[PDB]
């Protein structure tokens, strides 16, 4: 229950994401992908990659699927304490959330399962991974992968203030927090309550940024060292490990911040509507 | 079984075959469904797994599918090479185990007739010196896996002491078979010459032994 | 390069007990779930049982439960099927397996096969008389009144080892086997090699090496 983040992008909808396997499963396709990139002549094996990744995917799913009617609960009840007795409704909240973790909690299992699946593949991969002379093995799998799979991704980051989206969530949590105190009730329990949703949410949002930070700087300079030279066969290895440690940390950040600032901005517009009904209505 | 195959499929070479594996919905409609093929006398191997994919290795005219309750296995420009069991098999919610088909025997047409390679034996030094005495007739490479064995004793027809196994499928797609008579010392002794006669596709390979 | 290799095999009276092994190699044994799936003589595949990595979960065929107890050792990369309150019906050619993916419940990987015979009948060892000779004369070994199966013969402390014929063995209405094993002598006329037949029924502990032709 402490690496398990929760996500609200869209009305009515809920997921989850348990952070290490997302990353674990991440990590062992980049080094999937390094390994059939390290040849020209296994560069046709990515259909069979990818269609070995979706497959685990659904798998994945189809066990997360197994708490959806836990699932529904709690969103049910979500929408009843956000569209305005608040205690009962509240610690309804609680152990409802409390039910869907314990849920997630008893498919570890399945989880784990399907995690070693993707390793074993993944390895396999790895361990078939051959050079000319183990003196000065390539690095165009490295090259490749990051030009082709990776790169998007950092100047996507790049192209975002990601430092600035967070003064404009504080902003809009402390003049939001003002208003509250300079008012004047069923309205403000509610407002109270996704207040504290949203700065959980941020603090969130703050933890994802900082690392996508660190490792947008820290995958950029270690591409560069490790790409249009050789390597013996045991660095090489290591340099491609190290690269799809620092990838998959790099994507779990991005994927959850994304799915952090949808969730942010869709309690924004409940917590909005929500005053302009406590001001223009009552 | 849980799992239906048909029990034989067959198709000329360079064509495409199916074997269907009929289920339901806890076992195929619900679980991956994997496919062997075992070749005569030895283990089975790993042909597709996760309904489609295609394991490593695995030649690709060997492909995958399911849809509902039923999966199928794909065979394209069919080989002689491709004779062999397929089996489907698949987890079962309801019995929490995994269920096997039946197996399918894949008979590849046009295979040229074969005529059958016959050796026969006479009893041993030992075996003899042991009070004993039995002919071993040892049929091989016949084509048409089908054959008939007469036992024949300085030309009368033998009716007792016979023993003849089915034919066998060997790696090459021939058959084997063998046949075996058994007798007292005595018995072999008493006679002049002992026949061997296998007959295939309407022919008839003799081979005779003396004492 | 990856192998599983079985042993423990044999007869068993009904009700008794037998514990099949399973030698791994070539890869991370503690990383996969382990399987064993079996093989009634001339029928089809059937599964036993899975496990897990560490051993804290354990699947079985719904008609062995109470009866077979799967389990493994990961430092010795070991696979162990403990058999009690054997019945005719497990009579099979056990196979050890891996089983990857998991999620997808795929043997993956399979051994040779460890044949297991749950019979009231008594083991006889087989009685091995050497067999006498296109320019291209044959010969070789009669394993004779044997049970159970298997019985194996090689050439190898003899000589062409890849040529050979080892006969599928008959059931005969005294409910032994017998089997022949035959090589076609490429040199036949008077000129050969030290041809030698390796006839073992474990079984029954018979270890009968018959040189037939020494020449």
């Amino acid at each position: 229950a402490n690496s398990i983040d929760i996500l609200q992008e869209k009305e009515g909808h809920l997921d989850f994401v348990i952070i290490p396997h997302y990353t674990f499963l991440d990590y062992y396709k980049h080094l999937s992908y390094n390994s059939i990139y390290h040849k020209s002549s296994t560069y046709g094996k990515y259909i069979a990659v990818d269609a070995f990744i979706k497959k685990i995917n659904e798998a994945y799913d189809k066990v997360k699927s197994k708490c959806n009617d836990i699932k529904n609960d709690l969103i049910a009840t979500i929408k009843k304490l956000e569209h305005p007795t608040f205690k009962k409704m509240m610690d309804e909240y609680n152990t409802k959330k409390k039910k869907l973790i314990k849920c997630i909690k008893n498919h570890e299992n399945d989880f784990n399962k399907i995690c070693m699946d993707m390793k074993n593949y993944g390895t396999n991969l790895f361990e078939q991974l051959s050079c000319y002379n183990n003196n000065f093995c390539n690095t165009n799998g490295i090259r490749y992968h990051y030009d082709e799979y990776i790169h998007k991704l950092i100047l996507s980051v790049k192209s975002k203030n990601l430092n600035k989206d967070l003064s404009d969530m504080t902003n809009i949590l402390q003049q939001s927090e003002l208003l509250l105190t300079n008012l004047n009730y069923i309205y403000i329990d509610t407002i109270k309550f996704i207040h504290k949703e949203m700065k959980h949410i941020f603090n969130r949002i703050e933890y994802h940024t900082k690392i996508i930070n660190d490792k947008t700087k820290i995958i950029q300079d270690k591409i560069k060292l490790n790409i249009w030279r050789t390597f013996q066969k045991d660095e090489l290895l290591k340099r491609i490990l190290d690269m799809s440690n620092e990838y998959s940390l790099f994507i779990t950040s991005d994927h959850l911040r994304q799915m952090l600032y949808n969730t942010f901005y869709s309690k924004e517009k409940h917590l909005n509507n929500i005053f302009h009904h406590l001001i223009y209505v009552l | 079984s849980a799992l239906t195959q048909p029990p034989s499929v067959s198709e000329a070479p360079r064509r495409r075959v199916t074997i269907y594996c009929s289920g339901s919905s806890s076992n195929i409609g619900n679980n991956a469904v994997s496919w062997y093929q075992q070749l005569p006398g030895k283990s089975p191997k790993l042909l597709i797994y996760f309904d489609d994919l295609v394991t490593s290795g695995v030649s690709d005219r060997f492909s995958g599918s399911k849809s509902g309750t039923s999966a199928s296995l794909a065979i394209s420009g069919l080989q002689s090479e491709d004779e062999a069991d397929y089996y489907c098999a698949a987890w079962d919610d309801r019995l929490n185990g995994v269920v096997f088909g039946g197996g399918t025997k894949l008979t590849v047409l046009g295979q040229p007739k074969a005529a059958p390679s016959v050796t026969l034996f006479p009893p041993s030094s030992e075996e003899l010196q042991a009070n004993k005495a039995t002919l071993v007739c040892l049929i091989s490479d016949f084509y048409p896996g089908a054959v008939t064995v007469a036992w024949k004793a300085d030309s009368s027809p033998v009716k007792a002491g016979v023993e003849t196994t089915t034919p066998s499928k060997q790696s090459n797609n021939k058959y084997a078979a063998s046949s075996y008579l058994s007798l007292t010392p005595e018995q072999w002794k008493s006679h002049r010459s002992y026949s061997c006669q296998v007959t295939h596709e309407g022919s008839t390979v003799e081979k005779t032994v003396a004492p | 390069e990856v192998q599983l290799v079985e042993s423990g095999g044999g007869l068993v009276q009904p009700g008794g007990s037998l514990r099949l092994s399973c030698a791994a190699s070539g890869f991370t044994f503690n990383t996969y779930w382990m399987s064993w799936v079996r093989q009634a003589p001339g029928k089809g595949l059937e599964w036993v049982a899975n496990i897990q990595q560490d051993g804290s979960e354990k699947d079985y065929l719904n008609s062995v439960r109470g009866r077979f107890t799967i389990s493994r050792d990961n430092a010795k990369k070991s696979l162990y099927l403990q058999m009690n309150s054997l019945r005719a019906e497990d009579t099979a050619v056990y196979y050890c397996a891996r089983d990857n993916p998991a999620s997808a419940v795929a043997f993956d990987v399979w051994g040779q096969g460890a044949m297991v015979t749950v019979s009231s009948a008594s083991t006889k060892g087989p009685s091995v008389f050497p067999l006498a000779p296109g320019g291209t004369a044959a010969l070789g070994c009669l394993v004779k009144d044997y049970f159970p199966e298997p019985v194996t013969v090689s050439w190898n402390s003899g000589a062409l080892t890849s040529g050979v014929h080892t006969f599928p063995a008959v059931l005969q209405s005294s409910g032994l086997y017998s089997l022949s094993s035959v090589v076609t002598v490429p040199s036949s006329s008077l000129g050969t090699q030290t041809y030698i037949c390796n006839v073992n029924h474990k079984p029954s502990n018979t270890k009968v090496d018959k040189r037939v032709e020494p020449k």
